[PDB]
């Protein structure tokens, strides 16, 4: 029953033409320096991980021109660990959890308990997401969100990584459109991690999908090889819609009259 | 061999229907939704208990077992044509005319032999489908394997159903008649829809249903909540994807009290008004209200009348004396509510219990046999109270003598500032001496320990106690508030200033409150006048609690007499593991009895 720690943090970077756009970035110790990923993950952010019972605790120093928060979409948090503001009536103490202030730093502690997490009959380890909601159509696109997972006993690695399984990725097929962002910037763009038609750096094989989108939305991830098994029976592909996420050389495009005709296709 | 006919008799009707009534500008469009009539005659309607508030524009529920016979007596009081089509069994009615539909819950209907009891579809009209589900005709329709509703069928097992429709009413397609009329609603309802309410740690079990176009999708989100898939198969998901022509339903189990948002969580359609609180009752929350201690003050209390001496003042349960109880002359409170007792709590609060007992002149007992509870928020528009009931309205079953005490719960707990009692039943006069019980609606209000012993005695220490020789002990851990008996108290061994009372919460916990108590020993009524508080993290330094804007120690009234009871609310909460009291002035001797309230953290 361990305890995990991250010190995650938002900040604006430009992003390829160009753009000024906000990410959530891993950063370490007391906040001195990340250790980027250039290999895929584009805009996506970090990656939160625990074990039932580890009472995880994120630190979260915003450093972007908006306040934000950190919105979990799979656990069982707290009023002063939620990550959202509307009419809940609790007093202030439990409100600075809500939004954190350009420049401000404040720890959202999750006590992933056991009731809360993987079943026995689904994935080792289930996936969630997170993002912003102090604003849910600016925050995503200005390029936050990030992968969360909670996986079961003696499941992940005491290094933040799939135990017996090893090497697993996290696709996030989300379409993104800067005219409703940061910017008003109008720019349509079927991605694959931010990166378009192409410029993602893919990885061959030795033999986690999310996705995002803020307005309504289906992804039919097309795989081309028959390493998908949900559960204990194989699907020849995976559909995802706009914010539900799911737990060699070659393809993997989206079959779909505007996604894999516009270049949503993120090459084994 | 069970076919067993369930009779609905269910009517189209046009009505006004005014989308965010409960949060814009001006929303509201003429509608025809599917009302629920108590007969054939379609003259008198079923009123709209609590249990199904939550339906909004939804029609009542229409539900059955396997094998069962569903016989619906569609009338249809719309100016067109209309039709109930049942999606899911396995032309059309012109307006003014009845016609009986018949279907057979067949197995292919059913749930699926793992779990969930119980297994939704929808019913609409279809002479329009589309035009039609967007003028306001649809409504749930439950399937539910053998022995799952009772005799008045409802779920008793799981229980706690609910029935939420994630869809946008597109105006544009209705009585429009003749701008984006458009809503991103719940059971029809935009950004607020009420009677969402549960219990801290229950099984509730959701049927979600969206019967909207493929722009729809909805991704049906229970904020700090886990859903969970029960089937052949069960998987824990954080949300769900509710996909257009789709039904779902998928148990969860509420966690920790407050208000939490429901939504879809597609960020444009949320912020379009997709959402809603939904609230979460703290797990045991059935404390008296204050009739019986003497929080509720004689001032709260006030009836419509009151048989000569018998004064409302007076009921209070195991309150005792020549005159202690409420008696009104008459009962012939009938469509008519009259005779009646009516508490104000000052404010709002969570009522989830009411207890009644009668009064006895001498050897001729006094009591109700039945009553109707309504409450309020305004005190201008009241609501009887219904649930379970058979009736147009719940009639709780009173006493059988003039001193049991008899225990009704309510059964979805309800949020009122005035409770109102009228008898409907007695035995020679209806007495009444009774108590309200609930909580706070905020939640994180329940006791932490001193009365049950969930704190037990290796918590409680004070500076001095008592033990005279005459086997009178008065040690600290005894300030449990309620006590009886022997020594039923703590008793400062010096009545000075610098004296203390401390508990050990054994963590840092969320205090929101006290209660304290005197006590009458002896023959000498002595108790805690004014008090102080500081509280600890790790055991030693204090932090005198101080108000909002101050320096000076905070002075919180106690009690003024023996036996009564006085709350005192921290309005910033008290995190902490010790809590010190402090008596800084009394009657007589110092001596405590206290119970403390908040949550774990
Ligand atoms: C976005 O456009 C520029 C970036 O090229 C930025 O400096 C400016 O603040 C933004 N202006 C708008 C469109 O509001
Ligand atoms: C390339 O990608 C952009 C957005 O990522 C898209 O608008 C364009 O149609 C794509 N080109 C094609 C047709 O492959
Ligand atoms: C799952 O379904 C079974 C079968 O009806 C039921 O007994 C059980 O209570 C359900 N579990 C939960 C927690 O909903
Ligand atoms: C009942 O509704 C029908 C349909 O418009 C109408 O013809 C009839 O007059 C109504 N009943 C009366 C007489 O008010
Ligand atoms: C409500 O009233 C009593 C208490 O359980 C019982 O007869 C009835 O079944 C309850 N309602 C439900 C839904 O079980
Ligand atoms: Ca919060
Ligand atoms: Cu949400």
């Amino acid at each position: 029953a361990k305890l995990r720690q991250f010190y995650v943090a938002a900040q604006s970077i430009r992003w390829n033409t160009s753009f000024k756009k906000i990410v959530y970035r891993e950063y370490e110790a007391y906040f001195q320096k990340e250790k980027p990923q250039s290999r895929t993950s584009g805009l996506l952010g970090p990656t939160l991980y625990a074990e039932v019972g580890d009472i995880m605790k994120v630190h979260f120093k915003n450093k972007a021109h908006k306040p934000l928060s950190i919105h979990a979409q799979g656990i069982k948090y707290s009023k002063f660990s939620e990550g959202a503001s509307y009419s809940d009536h609790t007093l202030p103490m439990e409100k600075m959890d809500d939004a954190v202030a350009p420049g401000q730093e404040y720890t959202y502690e999750w006590i992933i308990s056991e009731h809360s997490g993987p079943t026995h009959d689904d994935p080792p380890c289930l996936t969630h997401i997170y993002y912003s909601y102090v604003n849910l159509v600016e925050d995503f696109n200005s390029g936050l969100i990030g992968p969360l997972l909670i996986c079961k006993k003696g499941t992940l690695t005491e290094d933040g990584t799939q135990k017996m399984f090893e090497k697993q990725h996290v696709l996030m097929f989300a379409v993104f459109d800067e005219s409703k962002s940061w910017n008003q910037t109008s720019s349509l763009m079927y991605t694959v991690n931010g990166y378009v038609n192409g410029t993602m750096p893919d990885i061959t094989v030795c033999a986690h999908l999310i996705g995002m989108s803020s307005g309504p939305e289906l992804f039919s991830i097309h795989f081309n090889g028959q390493v998908l098994e949900q559960n204990h029976h194989k699907i020849s592909a995976i559909t995802l819609v706009s914010a539900t996420s799911t737990t060699g050389r070659w393809t993997i495009a989206s079959l779909i009259p505007r996604h894999f005709q516009a270049g949503m296709q993120a090459y084994i | 061999n069970t076919g067993n006919r369930k009779y609905y008799y269910i009517a189209a009707e046009e009505i006004s229907w005014d989308y965010s009534k409960f949060v814009p500008e001006d929303t509201v469009y003429k509608k025809v939704v599917f009302r629920k009539y108590l007969d054939s005659t379609f003259t008198k309607l079923d009123p709209q208990g609590e249990y199904e508030e939550h339906l909004g524009i939804l029609g009542p529920v229409i539900r059955a077992e396997v094998d069962d016979v569903i016989q619906v007596r569609f009338k249809n009081l719309a100016s067109r044509p209309y039709s109930l089509h049942a999606h899911g069994l396995s032309n059309a009615i012109q307006p003014n005319k009845t016609y009986t539909y018949v279907w057979h819950a067949t197995t292919r209907s059913g749930p699926e032999n793992p779990g969930s009891a119980c297994r939704a579809w929808a019913y609409y009209s279809a002479v329009n489908p589309e035009k039609d589900i967007h003028s306001g005709l649809i409504g749930p329709l439950l399937i539910c394997r053998k022995g799952t509703l009772d005799k008045e069928t409802n779920m008793p097992v799981d229980m706690r159903e609910f029935v939420l429709l994630f869809m946008v009413f597109d105006e544009k397609k209705s009585w429009y008649y003749d701008n984006s009329h458009e809503f991103h609603a719940i059971n029809g309802m935009i950004y607020n829809l009420p009677g969402l309410r549960m219990y801290e740690q229950e099984w509730v079990r959701l049927h979600l249903l969206n019967l909207g176009g493929s722009r729809d999708i909805h991704v049906v989100h229970f904020h700090g909540q886990t859903l969970l898939e029960n089937g052949t198969q069960q998987h824990q998901l954080g949300v769900w994807p509710l996909l257009p022509g789709s039904f779902k339903t998928l148990e969860m189990k509420a966690s920790k009290p407050g208000w939490w948002l429901l939504d879809t969580e597609v960020g444009e359609i949320q912020r379009a008004g997709m959402q809603t609180p939904f609230l979460i009752v703290d797990r045991e929350c059935k404390m008296p209200m204050g009739l019986s201690t003497g929080l509720i003050a004689d001032s709260q209390i006030q009836a419509s009348e009151f048989w000569g001496y018998w004064e409302p003042k007076l009921a209070r349960l195991n309150n005792g004396g020549s005159y202690n109880a409420w008696i009104a002359e008459k009962l012939s409170t009938e469509f008519n509510p009259e005779p009646w007792i009516q508490v104000d709590m000052q404010k709002e609060v969570l009522l989830t219990g009411i207890q009644t007992q009668g009064a006895k002149h001498y050897l001729k007992p006094y009591y109700t046999t039945e009553f109707c509870v309504a409450y309020s928020l305004d005190r201008k528009n009241w609501r009887i109270f219904k649930g379970n009931s058979t009736r147009n309205v719940m009639y709780f079953g009173g006493n059988s003598d003039a001193s049991t005490i008899k225990e009704n719960q309510i059964d979805p707990p309800v949020v009122a500032r005035y409770i109102r009692i009228s008898p409907t039943g007695s035995y020679n006069k209806p007495a009444l001496r009774l108590e309200l019980q609930g909580c706070e609606v905020n939640g994180c209000s329940t006791p932490l320990g001193m009365e049950s012993g969930k704190i037990e005695n290796k918590q409680i220490t004070a500076s001095s106690f008592k033990k005279s020789w005459w086997g009178n002990y008065w040690e600290p851990f005894l300030a449990r508030l309620n006590a009886q008996g022997r020594v039923n108290a703590w008793q400062a061994k010096a009545n000075n200033n610098n004296q203390w009372l401390q508990i050990d919460l054994l963590k840092i916990k969320k205090i929101t409150a006290i209660v304290t108590q005197g006590c009458k020993s002896l023959s000498s009524e002595m108790y805690v006048k004014s008090y102080t508080i500081h509280y600890s993290d790790q055991g030693t330094d204090w932090k005198p609690y101080r108000e909002k804007s101050s320096m000076v120690d905070k002075i919180f009234e106690g009690n003024n007499n023996v036996r009564g009871h006085v709350k005192n609310f921290f309005n910033p909460p008290i995190i902490s593991r010790f809590i010190r009291i402090i008596p800084k002035t009394w009657n007589q001797s110092i001596a405590l009895r206290l119970e403390l309230f908040g949550c774990d953290m």
